[PDB]
């Protein structure tokens, strides 16, 4: 029935605006509260406010309040937060979700996708990777890898033997840099008598800047 | 439309819900 | 609205994540679980009624300010990070949510992590930078210790991680440890090692390579 509609993971630049919108699927935004929750990756659930349908009324938290603005197209009646003043802090997932203030739920059941919303404060880099070598032993679990390093932003897709390698593929979680650009970790478990007959190859692509680099780790 | 901050709630969209009206104003 | 950080229990026992209150009647508290990469779902309401399509084994208490969520027959799919939520009778009806509790199954196995060291590759040597890469793979649980030995000197500050959950295949934990020096430093250094402690491993695991 009633699905809450969000758009993509948007990158803005330090002290701009994003406008988040929320789209009703099967509802009609004229009866139930839509409030709006915003969450870090890791972090606890924060209501940010709520619009009502019955009375254009919007309330807002005090800690929100002066950057959100509640606005919404009535035709398609699609809903629209906008944060304004945008700063390194803001960056969080944002959902929207529809709040059963009045009726017997009391509480908010049906959520929305998220649209992830980060304060760059960088450009977009191509990204430098780098082989790991899988030591030098002819035997045993072998270790060897590809470091995607200085890249921006997310996503990244790292692949072993153009998808054949799968088992043993543990690809790390990106971590942000120091610099505020992003660096990941890819390494595979190999037999090490493989070392030399095996050819492996790690096919790591950056969409957002259009990378796709092909490195080899065969030392 | 550009709803406004009111910092109130409307005890017409309250019902089934009792703490509407321990906090609830009008016009 | 607090709740304990972390609640781990053994498969099969009944966990209970505490909902201390600093107010909606005291009974419109609810429970939300939100499994990593996923949004949050409805899975108590009203202190203890179910919504429609929600598993028996999740239940509702209320004592004093404190709501409680019990989990029966805890499972290894059980596992996410639960909140919850409940008006907060203000000028604008907050609707405040619980700090969250990663409720997390964890028994019967222990793995030690098998420690790999990886020199920095000279390529990125030439762009400057020296990634020392220090990797713990297939360990359970984690609460291991990797200390960056220099020359016999433990180097702090400069070490960045990461961990990721390999499935249920082996429901083991995985580590790469950066250790990232400039390569002026680098090279001004000989001996670079990643002395590992864990549970699996009781007697400490170092792995070490000259330059």
């Amino acid at each position: 029935q009633v699905q809450l509609v969000q758009s993509g993971a948007e990158v803005k630049k330090p002290g701009s605006s994003v406008k988040v919108p929320c789209k009703a699927s099967g509802g009609t935004f004229s009866t139930y509260p839509i409030s709006w929750v915003r969450q870090a990756p890791g972090q606890g659930l924060e209501w940010m406010g709520r619009i009502i349908p019955d009375p254009p009324m919007a309330n807002i938290a005090q800690k929100f309040q002066g950057r959100v603005s509640f606005s919404a197209d009535k035709s398609t009646t699609i809903v629209y937060m906008e944060l304004s003043s945008l700063r390194s802090e803001d960056t969080a997932v944002y959902f929207c979700a529809r709040e059963i203030l009045q009726s017997p739920p009391f509480a908010v059941d049906v959520w929305g996708q998220g649209t992830m919303v980060a304060v760059s404060s960088a450009s977009t880099k191509g990204p430098s990777v780098f082989p790991l070598a899988p030591s030098s032993k002819s035997t045993g679990t072998a270790a060897l890898g590809c470091l995607v390093k200085d890249y921006f932003p997310e996503p990244v897709t790292v692949s072993w033997n153009s998808g054949a390698l799968t088992s043993g593929v543990h690809t790390f979680p990106a971590v942000l840099q120091s610099s505020g650009l992003y660096s990941l970790s890819s390494v595979v478990t190999v037999p090490s008598s493989s070392l030399g007959t095996q050819t492996y190859i790690c096919n790591v692509n950056h969409k957002p800047s259009n990378t796709k680099v092909d490195k080899k780790v065969e030392p | 439309f550009h709803f406004e901050v009111f910092n109130f709630v409307p005890c017409s969209i309250c019902s089934n819900n009792p703490t509407c009206w321990a906090i609830c104003k009008r016009i | 609205l607090t709740q304990p950080a972390s609640v781990s229990g053994s498969p099969g026992q009944s966990i209970t994540i505490s909902c201390t209150g600093s107010v909606g009647g005291y009974s419109h508290v609810s429970w939300y679980q939100q499994h990593p990469g996923k949004v949050p779902k409805l899975i108590i309401s009203e202190v203890s009624n179910r919504p429609s399509g929600i598993s028996n084994r999740f239940s509702g208490s209320k004592s004093a300010n404190t709501a409680s969520l019990t989990i029966s027959g805890l499972q290894p799919e059980d596992e996410a990070d639960y909140y919850c939520g409940s008006y907060a009778s203000t000028n604008i009806l907050h609707y405040v949510f619980g700090t969250g509790t990663k409720v997390t199954v964890l028994s019967r196995t222990v793995a030690a992590p098998s420690v790999f060291i990886f020199p920095p590759s000279d390529e990125q040597l030439k762009s400057g930078t020296a990634s020392v890469v220090c990797l713990l793979n297939n360990f359970y649980p984690r609460e291991a210790k990797v200390q960056w030995k220099v020359d016999n000197a433990l180097q702090s500050g400069n070490s960045q991680e990461s961990v990721t959950e390999q499935d249920s295949k082996d429901s083991t934990y995985s580590l790469s440890s950066t250790l990232t020096l400039s390569k002026a430093d680098y090279e001004k250094h000989k001996v670079y090692a990643c002395e590992v402690t864990h549970q699996g491993l009781s007697s400490p695991v170092t792995k070490s390579f000259n330059r």
